[PDB]
């Protein structure tokens, strides 16, 4: 299906001179394949994926050393930002890059991204169009048009059509087997009696990559909407996802309630009920 | 001064069976700034075993962070998982319920 | 492959 | 009716050198009756109701000065919460102060209220009990435990059960021709004719004081809810409030619906229809 | 870097009438930091003589400004207020509307 | 009239 790269960057100031922490953490299909960390005693680039041993130690040596000019990058727009919004000198702060692109079924090139965070909010976004710009308020506003100036985004979008796009390519090839992956749900429903005569019906969706999944309830092969507790989607950790829908029912009315799954991963929707023990 | 307050779901790997090894995760998310301290804890006391994942954030730019431990669940113990950060006077506890 | 900024914020 | 008194305080830190602003606001049922301003070429407390001119020399001399303590009072308290948060060293910082009390008809103690605010967000708060503490974040339980340990809650009970209420009886004595008085709003009906065949019927409620007010619109005596749209009360600037309704309806069947204003100045609520012109 | 976003009514004090004397007021609310700058125009020009509130902030902590200005409407003029804003990367101009 | 703070933040 839909392919995506991205690579999020994060660089915290810390107190007085202990110098800023800085991130880099890039995905492929939302699954992380590479981190650079300047906390690691040997700062490098680090596979995160077994697809990405197959690169050569040059590779990690150049990634490495972009990472080396995006921490003094950050370091420098940091200072910038605490002169902008006025908090300047030495305190504790946090600047975050989105950056990378999506791709069709078709391996052609959707969309690039490019977005700044300052203090976990948005600061400056780089438009669908990849050439001009979003500031989220009046400091970002002297960003832009310092970017507009020396005409930042075109080096933006020849990485996001170029490079992005060619290394995404490689990327798609050399994980093949792993990227394509995917993993069933196992769903199961589970009974908890409560007050007032009703009992609680809870259909769980179990070991599923990727994320995405879709867990409905039914009374008589109707949808039921508002009337549904949800939990957010959460890792297993190995690799899976969890996932759990509720209805709180009546009592001896449980047959007439349905659990349909839907994951790609399926070979078709599942679909369950409380099965009572004898 | 801009804080996010992490939102927990604590949980089993697996379905739980009494007596069998299973996995323990604490996911805390939503959260701003990156500074976090998680626990887990077995009858009240801290778990020294506890492995995190390591720093990232989320589109919406949260952080988040998978705390996990190895647990074999019995009848009478109970689990949680206890979290503080900036935007939390107190820390904050939040007990395995083994139907959620 | 990753990218590298040029002109600061 | 129900009576109130209180002090809005603010300090604002500037860049560098510059000191920061201080500026307190008193409040005698929601309405502006004194005000201190640090930025003024001689900062002192000045009357904003025409009933505290009542007040001698002596009483200003002594609220003066209590803001000078005040000024210097939030500069080391914006200080310490700069080293809380780690912003620290010499930024641009807010914090804010309401207290006060709030009385019954009968004159008793309803409510005392102490709340402060960083950065325009809750820091702590008094509890009603006027004993314990609410503490917003971690940095506030900083204070919180500075202020248990030091007896606080205790120095700003006796001012809110005492000298507040004490004053607050002064003060509705001495300005009770004002504070009793009531403007009743003078409502009408626009027509605004759009697309569809409908046309928007504008229920307007003008010079009104207290800014406490209710607008209905009805079709044919059954109430109208969230197909309703409304501004916020807004001041006329006069002393006065503004606030309008409005519903689209269809054109032709205008005489269906009814606007009712509900304002304790009023003999009664008002009922009015659009009343086209001849 | 904490910043709210200021709100804007623009409307006369009383029914407006072309050619009668009446005031425009310019009631901006909700925002934080303090520090904000209020214009008000006829036919596109700052307007000079423009009165401004004192400082005063809401039970829910935010800021708020009454701009007004004297002013006798008439059919061929508009008039509006700009807000210039650290939560805004652009100033904001709300016209006026007689109808509002 | 007004209240004085005591024990600072």
């Amino acid at each position: 299906g839909p392919h995506s790269m991205r690579y999020f960057e994060t660089a915290v100031s810390r107190p007085g001179l202990e110098e800023p922490r800085y991130i880099s953490v890039g995905y492929v299909d939302n699954k992380e394949f590479v981190r650079f960390d300047s906390d690691a005693e040997n700062p490098r680039y680090e596979p995160r994926a077994p697809w990405m041993e197959q690169e050569g130690p040059e590779y990690w040596e150049r990634e490495t050393q972009k990472a080396k000019g995006q921490e003094q990058w950050f370091r420098v727009s940091l200072r910038n930002l605490l002169g902008y919004y006025n908090q300047s000198a030495g305190g504790s702060h946090t600047l975050q890059q989105m950056s990378g692109c999506d791709l069709g079924s078709d391996w052609r090139l959707l969309r690039g991204y490019l977005q700044f965070a300052y203090e976990g909010r948005d600061y400056i976004a780089l438009n669908e169009d990849l050439k001009t710009w979003t500031a989220a308020d009046m400091a970002a506003q002297i960003t832009r048009r310092k970017w507009e100036q020396s005409g930042a985004a075109e080096h933006y979008k020849a990485y996001l059509e170029g490079e992005c796009v060619e290394w995404l390519h490689r990327y798609l090839k050399n994980g093949n087997a792993t990227l394509l992956r995917t993993d069933s749900p196992k769903a199961h429903v589970t009974h908890h009696p409560r007050s007032k005569g009703e009992v609680t019906l809870r259909c769980w969706a179990l070991g599923f990559y990727p994320a995405d999944i879709t867990l409905t309830w039914q009374l008589n092969g109707e949808e039921l909407t508002q009337d549904m507790e949800l939990v957010e989607t959460r890792p297993a950790g190995d690799g899976t996802f969890q996932k759990w829908a509720s209805v709180v029912v009546p009592l001896g009315k449980e047959q007439n309630y349905t659990c349909r799954v839907y994951h790609e991963g399926l070979p078709e929707p599942l679909t369950l009920r409380w099965e009572p023990p004898p | 001064m801009i804080q996010k307050t992490p939102q927990i779901q604590v949980y089993s790997r697996h379905p739980p069976e009494n007596g069998k090894p299973n996995i323990l995760n604490c996911y805390v998310t939503q959260f701003h700034p990156p500074h976090i301290e998680i626990q887990m804890l077995k009858n009240g006391k801290k778990i020294p075993k506890v492995e995190m994942s390591d720093m990232s954030f989320s589109k919406d730019w949260s952080f988040y962070i998978l705390a996990h431990t190895e647990f074999t669940p019995t009848e009478t113990d109970t689990y949680a998982c206890r979290v503080k950060h900036a935007s939390m006077a107190e820390p904050k506890t939040v007990y395995w319920d083994r139907d959620m | 492959a990753s990218n590298e900024n040029i002109e600061t914020m």
